[PDB]
């Protein structure tokens, strides 16, 4: 098959979302210095290295323990974690329920909202009937930690780790329960401790990635890019697109339509390591080349530039076929 | 070298306060949570909660919610426990650990701090009585003979026990002091041959520490 | 809720010996489970965690298995460095709960006690006390029962007993007990008994005096 019709006009412009978020992508994030992506990320090979499908419902564990701090259970904070690898109920991978996030936790307590966390909202339930502890209902920070649950703190490798969801609000009342079920519906807002929007999120060394990820590096002046999409944020849930307090950016590793195409059909025979599928992306005024590699990401040739590239001008996307990527990919604003 | 040293031991009356200190050294202070287990004289460990040393916060045992608080001096490397309103049931060995789980290791408490015992006790303090254990006139000398000293109605401890001025170590038997009311008794037994008593000397040497006192007592016939 | 249940309390062992020792919650734990060593006037430190695996610096005779509600701990020819107590503990919610623990002693043959008996001191007769003295020294195995008998009745309120640890030296247990009188109710009877029975004699060994000799 012609990975072409992977990447039609809609997917960035207006109705393709992004594969962590799931946000209509409006801008092209170059990243420099490279990343790394598994969850909900495919390749070329109908494989991921990750523990999510292409798919944002409910993110759903089984057998974790829950606690709450201090000598009071009433306006508590609520703590939920389990052992990476226990994810037994997902046939992708047991490290981690399917639609976890893949960022490392932000540690907090008290007052304090965490900055640039991945927050759901969710709660408790009882792992014998499947009843929920009613007053556990928040809006919880999720993510890879160590130290759980005594101190957690923040990593970024998933083998001997700790995934932890913990309230950043007051629960109506705190529950010590062992063998305690987790429910989040997997799609996520940003945790900000005020109006203000922050730097897209997460950042590159926030992202958790599983054991055998391969990395998205430079190539020349070919940069790897994420995706941008605006993403809600808990410190002004109303801001959207161009606000007063400032535009949130979310990011994600591919486009999800993408992502749908890649876990379907086997893409091996298109393309070899050092070519990139290239899309010519034509502007108002301009163009610029997309390349995508056998990894699955996508690529600029925006060298070191990290200014995000806005696509609210983007007209229609042609494919162009294999390239080297020996190549500058084309860039001409 | 990685070590967590806790504060010395305290003594205290039903009701008062203590706060003990656990200081950390060797890592990272606030990258490891530590945790706090205690354990009463003769019995096993009770775990009783940590404290999160990145942001302060505590969790507790439902048990330990009233009357015990963990906090942290994070410029001194430092983790404190504070218990208010002591009970009896409070005299125990506190330990301090640090908590690891992740990168093959855990979940563990790795690292503990030698203990903080904390003795509680409304006795007032009270020289040791001591009384010499000769065999009675009628017993029948075989070729060991054994003697005794009696230390009785002591607080606090401890009391120290030599015979002869610590000349005689073999055939020794110091035994653990124990209550009487609230005070303390302590006993001793030594085993000599036949031939080197009443022949040679063989005095009790007893010193306690806390009331300035060394008594000498020597075990004569009767 | 989960509570940990250990087994046996205590068992005499010999160096060269296998040794199980075992561990059940009252519900699963799925391998969250440490062991710990404690020796006398120490602090414990860690054995094994998740079930099977030895800490850094533990010799490899040290094994630990186990799954859902039964774990056990197995140390394989039981060096002398190995004595002491031994605790498991969860980390499956909180309450983190450690089992009561297991004392390994040391093994050795039997030991006769040998029985003083010691009647108050004239000095302490003239303080208004009377405090009888009652040694038993080097016996083994450690289980012991004494009665203190008073004109041939058991005397059951006013006895102190201190048992030492077992002895550094020749594994052997020692026992004190001091039956404490008034001194009027002491000068009102005559025979005063240390009675004693263990594993080496069948009769109860005994050593009595009468005040009027």
């Amino acid at each position: 098959i012609s990975p072409a019709d992977l990447l039609t006009t809609p997917v960035l412009t207006g109705v393709g979302t992004d594969n962590r978020w799931n946000g209509e992508i409006v801008g092209l994030q170059p990243v420099p210095g490279g990343f790394s992506t598994c969850n909900r990320h495919w390749n070329l090979n109908g494989s991921t290295f990750g523990w999510s499908s292409p798919r944002f419902a409910a993110i759903d564990h089984d057998r974790g323990n829950a606690s709450y701090p201090g000598s009071s259970s009433s306006n508590v904070l609520e703590l939920w974690y389990a052992s990476a690898g226990s994810a037994a109920d997902n046939p992708i991978s047991q490290i981690a329920p399917d639609g976890f996030p893949d960022m490392s936790f932000v540690p907090f307590s008290g007052t304090t909202v965490p900055t640039a966390g991945w927050v759901g909202f969710g709660g408790i339930w009882n792992s014998s009937n499947g009843a929920p502890f009613v007053t556990t209902v928040q809006a919880y920070e999720l993510g890879f930690a160590t130290g759980a649950p005594s101190n957690p703190q923040p990593t970024t490798t998933t083998s001997g780790a700790q995934i932890v969801a913990k309230s950043i609000y007051g629960v109506a009342t705190g529950i010590n329960q062992a063998t305690a079920g987790l429910f989040v519906m997997a799609s996520g807002v940003i945790s900000t401790p005020n109006s203000s929007a922050i730097t897209y999120t997460p950042q590159p060394n926030r992202i958790v990635n599983a054991p055998g990820t391969p990395a998205a590096a430079p190539i020349g002046k070919n940069t790897p890019i994420m995706f941008a999409s605006v993403v809600r944020r808990t410190g002004d849930i109303n801001a959207e697109a161009g606000s007063t307090n400032g535009t949130q950016y979310g990011a994600g590793s591919q486009p999800l339509p993408v992502t749908v195409g890649l876990s379907l059909n086997n893409y091996s025979s298109a393309l070899m390591p050092g070519q990139f599928f290239v899309w010519q992306l034509n502007f108002a005024s301009g163009f610029m080349e997309l390349g995508l590699s056998v990894d699955g990401y996508f690529y600029a040739g925006t060298g070191a530039s990290a200014t995000l590239i806005d696509l609210s001008e983007l007209v229609d996307i042609r494919p162009v076929g294999p390239r080297p990527s020996t190549s500058t990919l084309v860039y001409n604003l | 070298q990685i070590q967590l040293v806790q504060s010395g031991p305290e003594l205290k009356k039903p009701g008062e306060t203590v706060k003990i200190s656990c200081k950390a050294s060797g890592y990272t202070f606030t990258k490891y949570g530590l945790n706090w287990v205690r354990q009463a004289p003769g019995k096993g460990l009770k775990w009783m909660g940590w404290i999160d040393t990145y942001t302060g916060e505590p969790t507790y045992a439902d048990d330990f919610k009233g009357r015990f608080a963990f906090s942290l001096e994070t410029s001194a490397n430092t983790a404190y426990l504070q218990i208010n309103y002591l009970k009896d049931e409070d005299m125990a060995t506190y330990f301090c650990t640090r908590y690891d789980y992740g990168e093959g290791s855990g979940p563990q408490f790795t690292y503990w701090g030698q203990g903080t015992l904390v003795t509680v006790s409304a006795a007032k303090t009270t020289p040791p009585s001591v009384y010499p254990l000769a065999p009675g006139s009628a017993a029948q000398t075989n070729s060991m003979v054994t003697l005794g000293c009696l230390v009785k109605g002591y607080f606090p401890e401890p009391v120290t026990v030599t015979w002869n001025s610590g000349s005689l170590s073999s055939g020794v038997h110091t035994f653990p002091a124990v209550l009487q009311s609230d005070l303390y008794t302590l006993s001793s037994s030594v085993t000599v041959p036949s031939s080197t008593w009443p022949s040679e000397t063989v005095t009790c040497n007893v010193a306690h520490p806390a009331s300035s006192t060394k008594v000498d007592k020597k075990i004569v016939p009767r | 809720e989960l509570v940990m249940t250990q087994t046996p309390a205590s068992l005499s062992v010999s160096v060269g010996e296998t040794v199980t020792i075992t561990c059940r919650a009252s519900d699963n734990i799925y391998s969250n489970l440490a062991w710990y060593q404690q020796k006398q006037g120490k602090s414990p430190q860690l054995l094994v965690f998740a079930a099977t695996n030895l800490a850094d610096g533990v010799p490899s005779r040290f094994s630990g298995s186990g799954s859902g509600t039964q774990y056990s701990l197995k140390i394989n020819s039981l060096q002398s460095e190995d004595f002491g107590n031994y605790y498991c503990q969860h980390f499956w919610g909180i309450p983190w709960t450690f089992g009561g623990g297991t004392k390994l002693e040391l093994k050795r043959a039997d030991a006769a006690p040998t029985v003083s008996i010691f009647p108050p001191s004239s000095e302490q007769l003239t303080s208004g006390g009377a405090s009888v003295v009652c040694f038993l020294n080097n016996f083994y195995p450690k289980d012991i029962n004494v009665k203190w008998k008073i004109d041939g009745s058991e005397r059951q309120n006013g006895v102190l007993n201190s048992w030492t640890d077992q002895d550094s030296k020749d594994s052997t247990y020692s026992m004190s007990s001091t039956l404490t009188l008034t001194k009027d109710e002491y000068e009102r009877h005559n025979s005063y008994t240390c009675e004693a029975t263990h594993k080496t004699s069948t009769s109860p060994i005994v050593k009595s005096f009468n005040r009027n000799e």
